């Protein structure tokens, strides 16, 4: 399965994996350190288990010799956490406090797992809670359906305007903004979306369960 | 005098680096300003140690400039001299009291030097100074220093109950001013656990789960706090309840899969977990349950096979195309994992037949055909997959490797050079570590290394139109070897840059107020040269470096009587061992943990540079973990013993007297076959690399090695010999 948690410095090298980038700009690494060491509570990652987060190959623990046979060897001897997504987040630091999604990325093979959504909800909540951010703005190109749906529909960003010919190729942009309120961003708000019990944090959970089971 | 120094800094500040150096170099053959200038120059050129000496000198010559202590604290931090950074931090603090940054950085230095109470007092004093309702732009930093203080009190508390209770009261007091709630709650729960207050902990874990119900770790800690970690009935009920709170999340659905024993209940939870993913067409479905196949194979395999075959039997291929193809994709992976390759191919073919536009299917089918030993067909299929996304790095590399396995040299070369068509560059960038990720680069290094061995053999055969062919091949051998070495050498640059990126953060984190994050960066930087990818690149590059050394000596003995874009310079080096050390090995050795240290590598490295007492140390430490009957141990000892007979005289003695206490444990192979047996493949390979040294009978040795590889498929065996024996048979050139 997939795990969702807060990014740390130990994640930033894993973020460079070519499976996470459409076009590779690997000179951004100091910029990544800069995020993680300036806003250390704002960024989140999605992970599965691995031996080397930098290895792009589906590495089969039960077939090593095939790796040696591929030249992955030292010519001398014979026989962790990968990111499947992440959100890199900052406060605007160049004006009410506002946050900025520097980078949102999910492996295509981990599509349809709700990863971009789960990551963004954590990031939005963090921006409000940790930095008291008042809003997040961004632009989306007119043809980028996945992104439009995620921000406008799933995350309920408001569309302020269509920026005409925003892009050099003539494409319009959707200028979007989400006003951040802590009570509205609480992750428990969305636990039953598109489908309602919740933990009250005061009840004795294990006791209540034992008593409920007694009914039947 | 001062003029020569400032001349250089100017020169560097322009870009004339070489002239800068000589100006500075002979300027040395002084003024506070002079020392300052040089300190700056040495920093700019990454001579941090030198920079520290020159900055200290500026001060010792009556420099009035107090910003020098900040320069020192930065440099001293970077090189790990925290004893002296503390002094610098204290000095700088005294001259610039009005900036919280200098208080935090002093506290951090005290904390790192083990002066925890002093660090605490430093932080507490500023805390008191900043009660006067801290402004909104100062609140974040204040929250961070409050939590950082708690960190130090938490560590100091250890397991002491009274001390822990006080850390908790402090934690509770600072909570309204701490905005890192995840951080605070996780700390709160941990303290609660250590106090034996498990019900309190469980409340916090339930709070953490509600804040992020997708984090597996909170669920496992919840179990321990509830004391039901071994209770299947109660765990079942717990996760059933948590599934109603959090129906979109994986941990309540997945964790019961790891412990349920009732066949019907497990089948049901497996169905509920897997089938909605298949119906959505989730490519990762199989990957998501693979850990269950890995840890509960015999139990879960039969259940999921039935579950997913049943599901498939209900799908209309034309009107349920997405479930159909992704269900076939799952079953293909299922039977591939079970090593039933014909069945795996049937299911992948059904998905491909239906929908041929999806790369995933070509990748999986090519792997299945590989396992069926159909190397050309597998490469062909992967190549079709490659046409669907010609810029994908993963499929570009995998396609190269497959054509190489199929011994299709021309196609491997063509596909491998796609992204580097011009000037061995990607889009104007010469230095690949600035544009590609480490995996693409190491894969290229390996591919070129293999392309190099291919040309190397063709040359040997030509030795036994033709002079033109030899000329063509001699040239391809250099090109492919250089490219391999050049690809490997890009890798260390990745990690050197990360280490050096730390420099600005020794002060920037203080100013931003992120001391906790800063300390994590420092631990991170101390481990950069031990990462899997770094270690992989180092060890694989090492065989090129060892062979340039070994083969030069070979050619030397051979001729005892006789009268840039493709890395040509790298492979003509006369100091291959020093090149390996400076580019790869020193930084790794400087950081590696003793329980992670590779003693075979250390032995073979120091053997080639003559340091024969390091060889002994490596041999000894190895035995202490792997035994004195291990084939590898016996091999190293034998080679070391022979060395005590070409190495430094006054140290062959030292080793011998160190080896005096291995006295209990001439044909040295026969001694090997009798005291160590002939089953340790790594022991045999080790002898093979030094067989003309000991000596070791090469024919009998090769036979043993080939016997030990009798298990493997014939084509695979060949590839092993090509990688592990060939390069040591015939010298390059």
């Amino acid at each position: 399965p997939i795990n969702i948690r807060r990014a740390t410095i130990n994640d930033i090298i894993c973020m460079q994996n070519a499976n996470l980038h459409n076009l590779p700009e690997n000179y951004m690494m100091k910029y990544y350190m800069y995020h993680i060491l300036s806003w250390p509570e704002a960024s989140f990652v999605a992970t599965t288990t691995t031996l080397d987060c930098e290895d792009s190959d589906e590495q089969d623990e039960n077939d090593k010799l095939e790796l040696t046979l591929d030249g992955t060897n030292d010519g001398r001897t014979i026989k962790g956490e990968k990111l499947v997504g992440y959100v890199l987040v900052k406060m605007n630091d160049d004006e009410p406090p506002n946050g900025h999604i520097t980078s949102l990325s999910v492996m295509r093979t981990y599509r349809r797992m709700g990863i971009a959504e789960n990551l963004m909800r954590q990031a939005l909540f963090a921006l409000r809670e940790v930095h008291q951010a008042e809003y997040v703005s961004l632009h989306v190109r007119q043809s980028n359906r996945a992104a439009l749906h995620l921000y406008r529909d799933t995350l309920a960003f408001e569309v302020l305007s269509i920026e005409k010919s925003y892009y050099q190729d003539g494409e319009d942009a959707y200028a979007m903004k989400k006003v951040l309120k802590l009570e509205e961003l609480q992750i428990s708000n969305f636990t039953h979306r598109r489908l309602k019990l919740e933990d009250d944090l005061e009840s004795d959970l294990l006791e209540d369960i034992i008593k409920q089971g007694v009914n039947d | 005098v001062d003029s020569l120094a400032l001349k250089g800094l100017d020169l560097y500040s322009v870009g004339e680096k070489d002239d800068a150096a000589s100006y500075v170099a002979n300027a040395i053959r002084a003024s506070p300003i002079c020392c300052h200038v040089l300190g700056i120059y040495m920093r700019n050129t990454k001579e941090y140690k030198e920079s520290i000496k020159w900055f200290t000198a500026a001060l010792n010559n009556g420099s009035t400039n107090k910003q020098i202590y900040r320069d020192l604290a930065t440099l001293q931090s970077q090189i790990g001299d925290f004893k002296n950074a503390l002094v610098s931090r204290k000095k700088y603090w005294e001259a610039f009291l009005g900036y919280r940054a200098n208080w935090t950085s002093l506290a951090v230095a005290q904390d790192v030097n083990g002066e925890r109470q002093q660090a605490i007092n430093t932080l507490s004093q500023f805390e008191k100074l900043a009660e006067g309702k801290i402004s909104d732009s100062e609140k974040y930093e204040h929250s961070e220093c409050l939590m950082y203080k708690n960190d130090i009190m938490y560590k100091a508390a250890s397991d002491n109950q009274d001390k822990l209770q006080n850390v908790l009261k402090h934690l509770n007091d600072i909570e309204p001013c701490v905005f890192d709630k995840f951080g605070l709650l996780e700390r709160k729960a941990t303290i609660y656990m250590k106090l034996g207050q498990l019900k309190d902990a469980s409340i916090v874990y339930r709070t953490l789960i509600k804040r992020n119900p997708d984090n597996f770790k909170y669920y496992k800690l919840l179990e321990v706090s509830l004391g039901i970690q071994g209770d299947n009935k109660l765990k079942k009920a717990l996760y059933g309840k948590l599934e109603q709170f959090y129906p979109r999340c994986e941990p309540p659905k997945f964790i019961p899969l790891t412990f349920l024993q009732d066949k019907e209940e497990l089948s049901k939870k497996l169905r509920e977990y897997v089938l909605p993913q298949l119906e959505r067409g989730v490519p990762a479905t199989f990957s998501n349950v693979k850990p269950l196949y890995q840890r509960r194979k015999s139990k879960v395999s039969p259940l999921l096979e039935k579950i997913v075959l049943d599901y498939l039997s209900g799908l209309d291929p034309t009107q349920d195309p997405i479930p159909f193809i992704w269900t076939n994709y799952y079953l293909s992976q299922h039977f591939l994992f079970l090593k039933d390759f014909p069945k795996a191919q049937e299911y992948i073919d059904a998905a491909l037949d239906h929908t041929p536009t999806l790369v995933e299917f070509y990748i999986l089918k090519a792997r299945i055909l590989k396992h069926l030993g159909l190397m050309d067909t597998a490469a062909g299929i992967l190549e079709e997959g490659r046409q669907l996304d010609l810029q994908d790095r993963f499929i570009n590399c995998k396609t190269v490797k497959y054509f190489l396995r199929a011994n299709n040299i021309d196609k491997a070369v063509e596909v491998a050079s796609l992204f580097t068509k011009n000037d061995d560059s990607v889009n104007g960038i010469k230095d690949l570590h600035l544009v590609e990720a480490s995996w693409f680069i190491v894969e290229q290094a390996e591919a070129y290394y293999r392309l190099y061995l291919d040309r190397k053999k063709k040359l040997d055969d030509l030795a036994s139109q033709i002079a033109n062919d030899i000329k063509e091949n001699q040239w391809l051998v250099r090109k492919y070897k250089g490219l391999a070495l050049k690809r490997f050498n890009a890798i260390p640059k990745f990690y050197k840059q990360f280490e050096d990126d730390q420099l600005d953060f020794h002060s920037y984190c203080m100013r931003k107020g992120t001391p906790r994050a800063y300390l994590e960066m420092l631990e991170w930087g101390k481990a950069l040269y031990t990462k899997p990818m770094y270690v992989r690149a180092m060890k694989e590059a090492s065989k090129l470096y060892f062979q340039m050394h070994d083969d030069r000596l070979k050619r030397k003995s051979d001729s005892l009587d006789e009268n840039d874009v493709f890395g040509e310079k790298l492979i003509e080096t006369s100091t291959p061992m020093e090149d390996f050390a400076t580019e790869f090995y020193n930084n790794y050795s400087m950081q590696v943990r003793e329980d992670e240290r590779d003693y075979i590598l250390d032995f073979e490295f120091n053997y080639r540079i003559g340091k024969l007492a390091l060889c002994f140390a490596s041999l000894n430490k190895f035995a202490k973990r792997f035994g004195t009957t291990s084939g590898l141990f016996g091999s190293m000892a034998i080679v070391l013993l022979h060395a005590t007979r070409p190495f430094d005289p006054i140290l062959k003695k030292v080793v011998t007297k160190s080896l005096e206490k291995e006295y209990s444990e001439f044909d040295w192979l026969n001694f090997y076959q009798e005291k160590f047996g002939k089953n340790d493949i790594n022991g045999l390979l080790f002898l093979y690399r030094y067989r003309d040294d000991v000596p070791i009978g090469s024919s009998n040795l090769k036979e043993m090695i080939i016997s030990s590889l009798s298990p493997l498929e014939p084509h695979s065996q060949n590839e092993i010999l090509q990688y592990y024996l060939y390069p040591y048979d015939v010298p390059d050139y």
